[PDB]
């Protein structure tokens, strides 16, 4: 396998032309571009290096890697030294020997002697750099050090005391080495500039513009402790426990960009958990979330034993597998025989695997005899399913994240990936940084748009719900003048439908000018920024929550798919429609099932072709209906005719609309079993309680938003002593299904089997190539990483005349302002996981983010506590008041239950896919002390109801 | 914004960039990639005042003067304990002894003269011995030296080259960006080394010798790879002074 | 009316190409110092961050951290001005106002500056931008006297 | 291919019938005679080890090889604790952690910090079990030292110069780590027992009996030089 992952190289890799080098008597090829280090390391002969990594680009600090080489005077570095051919070097002669003792020498004369004591034994690069060259003496009597905490006379003016401020890593600059692969890497890599070099020469010291990391502008993404040699930057889990020992690689289970870490492991005791440079989606790179949050799985509040209740009133009761699956199976089975098999029902989780997933919809299908399953997608990216299946035929993304590398322009629209994907936010600074352009559509300005080092930026402050207007827009400029690609509409699409649609768009009603008045954007802005993305070469729109959560969700994606098959982004590196997939396996959950009216593959469940197949592998006779929809699940049970509920890795109740209602229909359930790691507001009307398994503690896969299978690997054993699709066999098992499953490699074998594109999906290939695009058959075996690359999946593309419907939830007098929902980059959804870890500094309350001429009115001040009357509902909040946001909106966020956000979301939703709207919502908000009346009550709820006994 | 280390092609333009004056690696050349990028030819005053000379009066006349190298006029600056101090332009292949014994006189306290520092102090210490060595860039920088914008200053008997030597490095060290190691450290270890010299020690001239010769083959710039020089003239030239 | 300046500033060096360093410039010349409660809004109007403009403000010795004295007192420290005695010029000097060499007071600054350009007239001082040249022991009386 | 050769095992191979136990959650099958550490080993969960070696008989020097065994009062050591059926053994719990740590401590209070100018830096079985059990603190302010060339008020008594005299290894007692793998090796593996302890109890020093390694009965093999952790033989 590549040397790439196991070897840090002392270079970035380069494109070039083959270069012939001779490296110490051994003879190399690589492109021009590449260094004398990274060739000597592809070789195999390793120069000494201490300032060099393959993240960043080299700098000449160290002066450790010099090499002597024929036609060039004196000794020069390495890193700093691009190969030429014919060119041939000597890594080790006798001067360079000695020179670098020197260095060694002059470095150790400022370090402390804290070696068999400091945390970064064994895996300092300081030490086996100092080792290497082989010193064996410092003739420095050092006066002024920067480690001596009293010097002559008294205290060192130089020391600086560590700063342990931040929960996961510490800064000991006693111990640094200048060398600046701290500042490089948060520079380059991250793109938030936090750290700088204080001091000019000896004095320069690292440190951020604060008192300590917490108060800067870090956002803990552990970069800069995954770049530093010398623990100075570490982590706080290194020093409370021992130097790791051996590696695993499992991936993230957050934010479906998947980037792969290997945890380093001391026996079964996680000590931590650091990018594998691997993966397409992150090379080498992370986030606060899966770098440091892990220690859920180490909590005290996790439950590891089943239990039965029988009442909600009731308390819990401690009890063990057998006779819990038994009295589930058994009401199961009566309200099976009484009320039918549709009224049953499941809820698949995007957080566990793919295989659990599969065995999950077998459940509902094979087992229960019904249609009736769902998952999270039904309230984020459901409509996108919807239309990019109805222009394109793939319910799916259509590039990877590297081909954002290639790209030229970048318009966002509805996505915030500096919080939602911090790693391909990263990926995107890094070329708004080299001169690409960008439109962002946000009612909100995101923290992209302030990115430093900036290129050009247009931003469309529109006002939430005018989503399809200004789509609209941009085509009747597109088309008014005349800059789409016709070559392109001819080849890959249709033109009878072009021309429909030209005519439709080409009207002078759905022009800039006149949208203005309800769209709240200037006309010139939004001509100079379509003619942008019109003129540009390569462009990319990439979009997320701010498009498909709308009562027309479904209508906006179409829009932006033509205009993105329109201009002719599409089939090329560079260029695509990307949505941007939330958790963790949306993908490989959509895929294997988990929706009312598929199979498998994306393949409706009317289709006989298909039942027929799944009837034979199963051996068992399926129905040909689309199950329910969890709106309508909910509205069902209120209704009746609904009565079981088996919820797996979901909390239906503060990650759902109006809290009131789905809570009223999931207490009129006679059974509703829960399937989570910890105690969840779900489970407080919950009759029954099955503990989950973690990443750590399973063994699978994890179907990304680029289409990306990476491979999900057990590092730790489950504490509950079973995993997620061990439970989940229990359970069909008991009630007569008969599987037997010994390993996932089984159930994947039987997913390729029945669909086709995991066709040729194997763990070993997997483990081999690392990681694949899903659709893999025996045609594109190693992958498909572009989409529509020749010709669309359906044939030819589909022009749809879209356009704009005002929405049912306008403003008035008693609602005069709007409201959304959104997100940070330290908590998680529902906080479930990321409460329950140090992240509670960064966001440990939710808040109001409420403009300032729309707080004066009403009397608020940051700080303040506010209600939100609005019409389903009612809240109280702690306010904060800023300039972000426009006038007349509003921005809340709902990772904490404390505050129940979603009492204030409304019923109404998406046409097709009836994804709810979650980013409007008419409410008023006015100054309060008293919390609330719903707050109180669940608060009594939940208090009554998660009691043990 | 008082930085000696600006002076250098690099720190200069990455300063004009807005940015902190590091002096960078040199893959790229500022000629190819410099200012934002973009190429820049970038000049001394010196170099860029006698262009006009030399295109409009003829540059056949510019190349007649100097030596078989070195061609053309140079302004010879004399300052510090001197009589006559001040600007000598003249073509090159004169001989200090005549700029500094017979032009400039002496010296203002009438001493005689022990020193003639020919550049800043990232030049030699030229004795009276060197009188016959004439100013030119290939001849002064064969004869163990440097010859730069022609800065040169003098010092009489009653100068203590330890001070000088110590001020070398205290200079190296006070004026550094601190991007590589052997001036971030060196610089202020050699500070130590040469008052260990000073106490006695002989475990400091041989260990002297090694940290200069160190910081001459490893220094990414010259203002940690020519700081050697001062020292190290001042310790052959003159160990009548050193311990 | 700080805010108020510091804008003015921002505008006048509006549209420049590497404008971090006159906008320094023009901000200490303005204050006196570099104000910690002026990193920010820089770094905004130029696109830059806190981190980066505080670097730039710590690598070079001409932006102050903290104002002077009423008065300030360069004195050369290089080779030239060392040959004829600045030392001694250097001594008296701080003798006479009490203060070392780097030693600030709410009086007066005496610090180094390494060169004027003064080298001919070995002995030079700045004192409250005036260039003095020749700093026998008998001038520094008058440098002191103009100097309370 | 056997991981006999690749990694350094705790304890010699035995011969004998299949026996299996559980080391850590891990299964594992191993003839009886095969000892607990020798097996987690092989089960690829590390204890920390310093004076065992395959070369020579285990001995209970280092007392850094403890594990909490069902059954067992205390914390016996794994290099001198034969398998037996059916046996649950817990590798790191944090008892152990807490007693390992001590036991590091004790040892880094009699040696000198010369890690990053030592020979044996990235090679020295001491440093990585000292990292490995993770040792952040010695509050043993020591006045009795072996290393340390000049005490309060004068010489240390203890200090025993280096010894360069054989033109191939050295011998440097300053930080030598008692253990003994030197005399293991030399006497059961060579069999020239050339080496002894000279001296009872923190006296006690390696040393052969003659004044430098060359008049000795030392053949130079090298097996003293390549089981001994500490750089002490080098
Ligand atoms: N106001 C507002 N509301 C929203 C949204 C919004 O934008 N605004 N977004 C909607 C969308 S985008 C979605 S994704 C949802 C997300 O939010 P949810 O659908 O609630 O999913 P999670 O946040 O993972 O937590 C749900 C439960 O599953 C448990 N769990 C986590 N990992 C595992 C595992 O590996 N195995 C098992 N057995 N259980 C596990 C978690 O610990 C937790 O108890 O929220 C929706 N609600
Ligand atoms: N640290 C962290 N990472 C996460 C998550 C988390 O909670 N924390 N959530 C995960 C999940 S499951 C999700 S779905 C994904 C996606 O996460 P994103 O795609 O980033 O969606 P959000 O952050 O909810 O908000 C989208 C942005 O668009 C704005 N907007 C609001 N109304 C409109 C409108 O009418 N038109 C337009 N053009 N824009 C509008 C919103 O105010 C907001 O700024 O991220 C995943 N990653
Ligand atoms: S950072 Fe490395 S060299 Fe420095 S004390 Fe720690 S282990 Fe030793
Ligand atoms: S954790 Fe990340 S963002 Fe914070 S300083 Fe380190 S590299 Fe920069
Ligand atoms: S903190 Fe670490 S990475 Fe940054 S300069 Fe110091 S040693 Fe290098
Ligand atoms: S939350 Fe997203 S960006 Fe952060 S580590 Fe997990 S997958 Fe990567
Ligand atoms: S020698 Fe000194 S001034 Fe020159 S580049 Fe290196 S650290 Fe900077
Ligand atoms: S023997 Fe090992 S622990 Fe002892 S000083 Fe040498 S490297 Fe460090
Ligand atoms: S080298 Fe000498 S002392 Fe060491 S094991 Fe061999 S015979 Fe024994
Ligand atoms: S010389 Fe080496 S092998 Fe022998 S007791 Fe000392 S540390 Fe152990
Ligand atoms: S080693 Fe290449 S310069 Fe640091
Ligand atoms: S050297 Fe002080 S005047 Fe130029
Ligand atoms: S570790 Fe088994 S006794 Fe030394
Ligand atoms: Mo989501
Ligand atoms: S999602």
């Amino acid at each position: 396998p590549p040397l790439d992952w196991t070897q840090d190289m002392g270079t970035p890799k380069r494109e070039g032309a083959p270069v012939h080098l001779t490296i110490d008597g051994v003879e190399v090829t690589v492109p021009a571009g590449t260094s004398v280090l990274r060739a000597a390391a592809e070789a195999g002969i390793s120069i000494p290096k201490l300032c060099a990594t393959d993240n960043v680009e080299p700098v000449g600090s160290c002066r450790l890697c010099m090499v002597e080489i024929e036609g060039m005077r004196g000794t020069p570095t390495s890193c700093t030294t691009p190969v030429a051919p014919g060119m041939r070097v000597h890594t080790q002669t006798p001067q360079l020997q000695k020179l670098r003792r020197g260095v060694m020498e002059l470095y150790i004369s400022d370090h402390p002697l804290d070696c068999l004591t400091c945390a970064a034994n064994g895996d300092c690069e300081l030490q086996d750099m100092a080792g290497a060259v082989g010193l064996r003496e410092v003739r420095y009597q050092a006066k002024d050090t920067h480690f001596a905490r009293r010097d002559a006379t008294g205290p060192n003016p130089r020391y600086i005391p560590k700063d342990n401020s931040n929960p996961y890593f510490s800064y000991d600059p006693a111990k640094c080495i200048v060398c600046m692969r701290c500042v490089r890497a948060c520079e380059e890599v991250q793109g938030t500039f936090a750290l700088t070099v204080m001091g000019r020469g000896f004095d320069a010291r690292i440190s951020p513009a604060a008192p300590d990391f917490l108060s800067s502008d870090c956002v803990s993404c552990g970069a800069c402790v995954q770049a530093c040699p010398t623990a100075t930057l570490v982590e706080k889990s290194v020093e409370r426990i021992g130097t790791p020992e051996r590696k695993v690689v499992t991936t993230c289970a957050y934010c479906g960009v998947g980037c792969s870490f290997e945890a380093h492991m001391l026996g079964d005791q996680l000590v931590r958990m650091v990018p594998w440079k691997g993966g397409a989606a992150n090379r080498g790179h992370s986030c606060v979330k899966g770098r440091f949050a892990y220690g859920y799985a180490t909590h005290q509040d996790r439950i590891l034993k089943p239990m039965i209740r029988d009442k909600i009133t009731d308390p819990w009761r401690e009890v063990n597998w057998t006779e819990a699956l038994d009295f589930t199976a058994t009401r199961l089975r009566a309200l099976r025989d009484s009320h039918g098999a549709d009224a049953l029902g499941v809820i698949t989780s995007s957080r566990c695997t793919n295989e659990e997933t599969y065995l999950v919809q077998k459940l509902a299908r094979a087992v229960f005899g019904t249609n009736n399953t769902d998952t999270c997608a039904r309230v984020c990216h459901s409509p996108t399913g919807y239309g990019l299946k109805q222009t394109f035929g793939t319910s799916a993304g259509t590039q990877d994240f590297d081909s954002v590398e290639e790209t030229d322009l970048a318009l966002v629209i509805g996505a915030n990936p500096t919080d939602g994907h911090p790693v391909f936010a990263s990926r995107l600074r890094k070329r708004l940084r080299a001169g690409a352009k960008l439109i962002v559509v946000d009612p909100r300005r995101i923290d992209l748009l302030n990115t430093p080092h900036r290129g050009e930026a247009w931003h469309l402050q529109l006002k939430p719900g005018t989503n399809v207007a200004v789509m609209t827009a941009m085509a009747h400029v597109i088309v008014t003048e005349q800059i789409f690609d016709k070559r392109f509409i001819g080849d890959r699409c249709d033109w009878d439908e072009w021309a429909d649609y030209a005519e439709f768009v080409a009207n002078p009603e759905y022009a800039p000018e006149a949208v203005e008045s309800l769209t709240g954007v200037p006309a010139g802005l939004l001509r100079q920024a379509a003619r942008a993305y019109a003129a540009a070469p390569n462009a990319a729109i990439y979009y997320g929550l701010g498009v498909t959560e709308h009562s027309q969700g479904s209508t906006t994606v179409i829009a932006i798919a033509n205009l993105a098959m329109m201009t002719g982004n599409i089939g090329r590196p560079g260029v695509g429609v990307n949505p941007l997939r939330g958790q963790n396996n949306v993908q490989g959950s959509c895929d294997m099932g988990s929706f009312p009216h598929e199979f498998p593959g994306y393949r409706h469940v009317s289709d006989d072709a298909t039942r027929g197949l799944f009837e034979r592998t199963w051996g068992v006779t399926l129905s040909s209906e689309p199950g329910l929809r969890i709106p309508n699940m909910l509205d069902a049970a209120v209704e009746g005719r609904f009565k079981a509920l088996y919820v797996q890795g979901e909390d239906i109740l503060q990650s759902d609309p109006d809290t009131r209602h789905v809570s009223a229909g999931l207490a009129a359930m006679d059974l509703v079993i829960v399937h989570d790691l910890f105690l969840n507001e779900t489970a407080n009307y919950a009759h029954v309680f099955l503990p989950g398994s973690t990443f750590l503690e399973k063994d699978g896969t994890f179907t990304n938003a680029e289409r990306r299978i990476n491979r999900v690997r057990r590092v730790m054993a489950p504490k509950a002593g079973f995993a997620d699709w061990e439970v989940t066999q229990m359970l069909a098992n008991a009630l007569g299904a008969g599987w037997h499953y010994t390993h996932p490699s089984e159930i994947m074998a039987e997913i390729a089997a029945t669909t086709p594109g995991f066709a040729a999906v194997t763990y070993e290939m997997l483990d081999a190539r690392g990681s694949v695009q899903w659709p893999c058959n025996e045609k594109a075996p190693e992958g498909s990483p572009i989409m529509h690359v020749e010709g669309f999946v359906r044939g030819k593309g589909r022009f749809i005349r879209t356009a704009y419907l005002p929405t049912d939830e306008k403003t008035g007098p008693r609602f005069p302002l709007l409201l959304t929902t959104g997100r940070i980059l330290s908590q998680y959804n529902v906080g479930a996981q990321t409460r329950r870890t140090e992240n509670t500094v960064w966001h440990g309350e939710d808040r109001l983010e409420i403009h300032p001429t729309d707080a004066e009115t009403r009397g608020i001040r940051d700080g303040d506590w506010v209600r939100l009357a609005s019409r389903a509902g009612e809240t109280t909040l702690r306010a904060t008041v800023t300039d972000r946001v426009s006038p007349g909106v509003v921005y809340t966020t709902f990772h904490h239950p404390d505050t129940q956000a979603n009492v204030v979301t409304t019923d109404t939703s998406d046409w097709a896919t009836n994804c709810p709207e979650y980013k409007v919502t008419a409410v008023q908000v006015a100054a309060s002390n008293g919390p609330s009346d719903w707050q109180q009550d669940y608060a009594a709820q939940a208090a009554a109801a998660r009691r043990i006994e | 914004a008082g930085a000696y280390v600006c002076g250098e092609e690099t720190s200069l333009l990455n300063s004009l960039e807005g940015k902190r004056g590091t002096v960078r690696a040199k893959p790229p050349l500022p000629a190819l990639k410099g200012l934002f990028g973009k190429p820049t030819v970038v000049n001394n005053l010196l170099s860029l005042a006698a262009v006009p000379w030399i295109i409009a009066h003829g540059a056949k006349a510019y190349e007649s003067f100097g030596m078989d190298r070195s061609r053309g006029t140079i302004p010879l600056q004399i300052g510090g304990n001197v009589k006559r101090g001040g600007l000598f332009e003249t073509g090159f292949g004169i001989t200090l002894g005549e700029l500094v014994e017979d032009i400039c006189g002496g010296t203002a306290s009438g001493r005689p003269v022990k020193a003639v520092q020919v550049g800043g102090p990232l030049g030699a210490y030229h004795p009276v011995s060197d009188y016959h060595l004439p100013f030119c860039y290939e001849q002064f920088a064969g004869q163990g030296g440097l010859v730069g914008h022609a800065g040169l200053v003098v010092h009489d008997d009653t100068a203590d080259m330890l001070k000088l030597a110590r001020f070398a490095m205290e200079f190296c060290a006070i004026e550094s960006c601190g991007t590589c190691t052997p001036c971030r450290i060196g610089a202020v270890r050699g500070v130590e080394v040469i008052d260990r010299i000073a106490a006695g020690d002989a475990s400091a001239m041989p260990l002297l010798d090694d940290l200069c010769q160190t910081m001459k083959l490893g220094s990414l710039c010259a203002l940690g790879g020519f700081t050697p020089y001062p020292v190290q003239s001042a310790i052959r030239h003159f160990p009548a002074d050193f311990p | 009316t700080d805010t108020a300046r510091l804008r003015a500033i921002l505008a006048a060096h509006r549209g420049r190409e590497g404008a971090l360093l006159p906008i320094l410039h023009d901000v200490q010349a303005a204050f006196g110092f570099i104000p910690e409660d002026a990193y920010a809004p820089i770094a905004a109007d130029l696109g830059l961050t806190r981190a980066e403009v505080a670097g730039v403000v710590g690598f070079y010795h001409d932006f102050r951290k903290a104002p002077a004295g009423r008065h300030v007192i360069k004195l050369c420290r290089a080779e030239a001005c060392q040959a004829m005695g600045m030392d001694a010029v250097q001594a008296r000097l701080e003798s006479a106002l009490g203060l070392r060499l780097g030693d600030s007071s709410e009086a007066v600054t005496l610090e180094a500056v390494y060169c004027l350009g003064l080298c001919a007239c070995a002995p030079a001082a700045m004192v409250d931008d005036r260039l003095v040249g020749r700093l026998d022991a008998a001038a520094v009386a008058g440098i002191v006297a103009e100097l309370g």
